[PDB]
């Protein structure tokens, strides 16, 4: 359910 | 996407054609958006701008 | 770090509001009427804001106030505007108006969707009405025909 | 009716917790306010002290 993202 | 897991995965633009040439100068808000299923609309899990 | 570097200021001073750039603007869903503006003010139930807002605009009739992810062009606060500029003090709250479906109607303005803090126990719903029998409604309407 | 905890205050009457129909995207929140700096409140109160 938890999703860390970068961009 | 594949697996994912705790470790970050080198993804997105590896040898893709997502490069876009802009026209106007200014601040542009690029938006990654994740979906569970590949059907419209699906379920947006997260969206980082 | 070295006690041989020109100190900017005293030691107890942790943060400073250096220049106009520090005056960041509120994210969608919060209004800031005052001039001091020490903390932004979450728009109250039903009323909906737009970018850094001075006053919350009431949601029109035949509409409530839940998330707008299904709909197109929702006025939701972006992750940039809250996480990057403020952090965790101002999370993303829903900000948009939704039309109640066919055969229900909202006569009053600015009744938001009542929430529930535990979902598996009591489910949240929308505050529009069964549209008294012998009458229908064509999606979002204020009076049943 | 729920009392949101200390250090906030509802001056106006009858505002309900704005909801979110798809939680994994937009988290629901409560419509009570950060209690502007310089003032505190002891759990449920109409005006911050």
């Amino acid at each position: 359910a938890t999703y860390t993202l970068t961009l | 996407t594949g697996a994912l897991s705790t470790t970050p995965t080198a993804n997105l633009v590896s040898a893709g054609t997502y490069t876009v040439t802009y026209a106007s100068i200014g601040t542009k808000f690029v938006t990654l958006r994740l979906y569970d299923s590949a059907v419209a609309p699906g379920v947006l899990l997260a969206s980082k701008t | 770090a070295k006690y041989s570097i020109d100190p900017t200021t005293y030691h107890f001073v942790t943060h400073l509001a250096m220049g106009p750039e520090s005056c960041k603007k509120c994210p969608k869903g919060y209004f800031q009427p005052n001039i001091a503006g020490t903390v932004c003010l979450p728009c109250p139930s039903g009323f909906v804001s737009t970018s850094g807002a001075t006053g919350c605009t009431a949601c029109s009739e035949g509409t409530y106030h839940t998330d707008g992810v299904g709909t197109t062009t929702p006025g939701e606060a972006t992750s940039l505007d809250t996480t990057d500029t403020f952090g965790s003090i101002y999370p993303i709250i829903p900000n948009t108006c939704r039309q109640c479906p066919a055969n229900t109607y909202l006569p009053l303005r600015g009744q938001a969707a009542i929430a529930s803090m535990n979902l598996a126990a009591v489910s949240s719903a929308t505050p529009c009405r069964p549209c008294e029998d012998g009458t229908w409604s064509k999606a979002g309407a204020a009076g049943c025909q």
